[PDB]
């Protein structure tokens, strides 16, 4: 729903095709008519409202972090997910405790107000699944 | 500004779901909920 | 230079995008698929410079 | 454009002339405001057919030159968007008592714009000043009208005298010399209040510049017509009680209504190329 | 630092050092929109390894005045930087009928940024008036060319003939004087345009203000390092003819690659200063 907005329709076609599918799994699977509705419409408000805040609760220590890192070590994680990042020793221009602790603490609840709207009610916590993998025991329902 | 005053209700609903609730949530509380980026606008180096 | 070097072997990155798996493959995992078809069985062979 | 007359020696029209190119630069922009120059018109000292087409080409000929200089908008119109924009930006911002009647007082506020035509701008400052002013109001907790009807008069919020004795002089300086472009941008801004609503006072000024201009764009060329189509009916009763060849010519000359621009330019410019014609109607010497 | 000559009076170096003094004040910056400079180097009248001398001392002279005094484009550059973003905002607000064009003009405008390197400065303003024109036509809701590989040609929209020529004519003074920049072209204010095409408008008047600068300011420092180059292709030769000391202590002057004007920073100085040991190697009088 991001990507169709902002973009030319025939454009959206080429990323619904890429997305629709699923390989996770050995498994394939694909979304049958992911319509774009008032139900997205206020999903993609809590996610859009939540995509601002969290650059504000964000401390300055915080966001430079990852750009940083880059200066002395290296690694395979941090390589691949700095492409995606914009192109653009040091001290801290200030460190203060009780009010970085406080940063942190605000920025956790907008997270859960985002994860949760990919996050679903969790109904079983399956133990032991039996060999034939047509059935398995299963916790929490509810 | 002055005062942050609590705002106590008590809520029954057949909803249960979380998703489902906090929803339609927002309709009755979106003054209070326009309240708290506007704390946020207002007075920078301050995080309600 | 490290780009060279990965076609240079002729080892795949490990994606060209960043899903959980990859994050999972730092974790600790089976980074190799089973081949397609192995006649043979199990293979293994080290090195020692 | 090539105006002409009878009984003026070269003197009096040197004085003409030059009144094209020095209209810029004259205080008090009214023709009634200089009886002087209604003085040079000969009256009671040439008969009165050509005292009364005296001030018609006069007139005319305020009136052509009015027009060919427009009020000077420039930047100064672009210079309240400025403004605006400053004042739509922290409407979103600082908390009010209510929500959906002041979210329409924003909007509408963003509405604002400028038309095509120029007789029409007058329309969107009238509307979206009056949205703003309320809006002020409102961070004071000032009480506003519940009377049924009633528009709130512009009103500057938490000034003091000592600027409202000499701001209202800008009001009425500009309106006094229409053709003056003063930016006028004076220390507005203040410790007192808000920066929301100290935006609304340098806004609401800015409206009130834009209006007194529009209105006295209005007040001449809405009068002129009024006194052109007087001296005009006044002048046919004259003219027909002779009967002649020239004599009533004149008289189908002033059957042109005087109403709307183009129409009364047409009046001037048919009777340039025909002012030969009927000269000889007018006694001279 | 005084520049030196052989057989050439007085009362000719005069004139050309004055050239060298108020070249800025003097219209048409160029050597070959005054040829009569050429006429004062005694061309014809004099040998011709004079005549390439007082030649090459010019070119030196008018070279090093260029690299002295030195364009001041970030004046107008930070002003075309404000101006740059504020273009982009109307854009948001503004709806098109295809909401995923109008980003891909907006989103290198508001890319835009500003290397120490002015070479590029020349490709930087085109994205810029790819970003613009495009998307004023866009407003107009005229028709964009579809021809593959054809940018859209950069100029003022929508302005009458007399318009046109006034302000575009401005720009044909800018190729010859890129120094006493003189604008004061401003009456491009709505009025009947709309808001988004007027700051179209001024960001190309801008936009065509900086590439005619540095077109001609990578042009005149092109020219002038080739004819330097030249002059030595042939002095060389005509030096070959003699083998005397002072014929040939020049040639060792001349070994220097001229590349660039690094190297005729140190030529001309050491040709100054040692000048006095050759001056009778060129006949004279």
């Amino acid at each position: 729903g991001l990507f169709s907005l902002d973009r030319s329709y025939e454009e959206v076609k080429a990323a619904v095709q890429q997305l629709q599918t699923i390989t996770f799994r050995d498994a394939t699977f694909t979304i049958p008519d992911p319509v774009i509705d008032q139900h997205l419409l206020i999903d993609m408000k809590t996610a859009c409202l939540s995509m601002s805040m969290v650059a504000n609760l964000a401390s300055e220590l915080t966001m430079t972090y990852v750009r940083k890192l880059a200066l002395e070590d290296s690694s395979m994680l941090l390589v691949k997910c700095q492409e995606l990042l914009m192109r653009l020793p040091a001290r801290p221009q200030h460190v203060s405790p009780d009010d970085e602790i406080a940063r942190l603490s605000a920025l956790f609840v907008m997270l859960r107000q985002l994860d949760d709207l990919i996050r679903e009610q969790v109904v079983f916590t399956v133990c032991d699944v039996s060999p034939d993998n047509k059935s398995a025991t299963c916790i929490f329902k509810g | 500004g002055p005062e942050t005053r609590p705002g106590i209700y008590v809520l029954t609903s057949s909803i249960a779901h979380w998703q489902t609730l906090v929803d339609v949530a927002r309709g009755k509380f979106a003054r209070e909920r326009c309240s708290f980026v506007n704390r946020r606008i207002t007075r920078p180096r301050q995080i309600p | 230079v490290d780009r060279w070097i990965r076609h240079a072997a002729g080892v795949e990155r490990p994606q060209l995008l960043d899903t959980e798996t990859i994050s999972m493959l730092t974790f600790g995992s089976m980074s190799e698929r089973n081949a397609a078809a192995t006649v043979h069985g199990q293979k293994a062979a080290c090195e020692l410079i | 454009m090539s105006l002409q007359f009878i009984g003026l020696q070269r003197r009096d029209v040197v004085a003409l002339v030059n009144f094209l190119r020095h209209l810029t630069q004259k205080p008090d922009v009214d023709l009634e405001a200089h009886p002087k120059i209604l003085k040079k018109c000969g009256e009671k000292r040439l008969h009165r057919r050509t005292v009364l087409f005296n001030e018609l080409m006069l007139w005319l000929g305020y009136y052509r030159e009015l027009r060919f200089h427009n009020p000077d908008l420039s930047s100064v119109l672009e210079e309240f968007e400025v403004r605006c924009v400053a004042v739509a930006r922290r409407g979103y911002t600082y908390p009010f008592g209510d929500r959906g009647k002041a979210r329409d007082h924003l909007a509408v506020l963003d509405r604002t714009e400028f038309d095509t035509d120029v007789r029409h701008d007058a329309e969107i400052v009238e509307r979206a000043l009056v949205s703003a002013v309320i809006l002020a109001k409102m961070s004071v907790r000032e009480t506003l009208v519940t009377a049924i009807g009633q528009t709130e008069p512009i009103a500057f919020v938490h000034l003091k005298d000592t600027e409202v004795q000499r701001i209202e002089e800008n009001l009425e300086g500009v309106r006094r010399n229409m053709f003056c472009v003063k930016p006028l941008d004076l220390n507005l801004d203040r410790h007192a209040n808000t920066a929301l609503v100290n935006a609304v006072n340098k806004l609401v000024y800015t409206g009130r510049l834009i209006m007194n201009v529009r209105r006295s764009w209005e007040e001449l060329e809405r009068k002129c017509l009024a006194r052109i189509q007087e001296r005009c009916k006044l002048l046919v009763k004259e003219l027909r009680m002779c009967l002649s060849f020239d004599s009533n010519y004149c008289r189908n000359i002033l059957k042109h209504a005087v109403e709307n621009g183009d129409s009364a330019d047409t009046l001037l410019e048919l009777l340039i190329e025909d002012f030969d014609i009927y000269v000889d109607s007018f006694p001279q010497s």
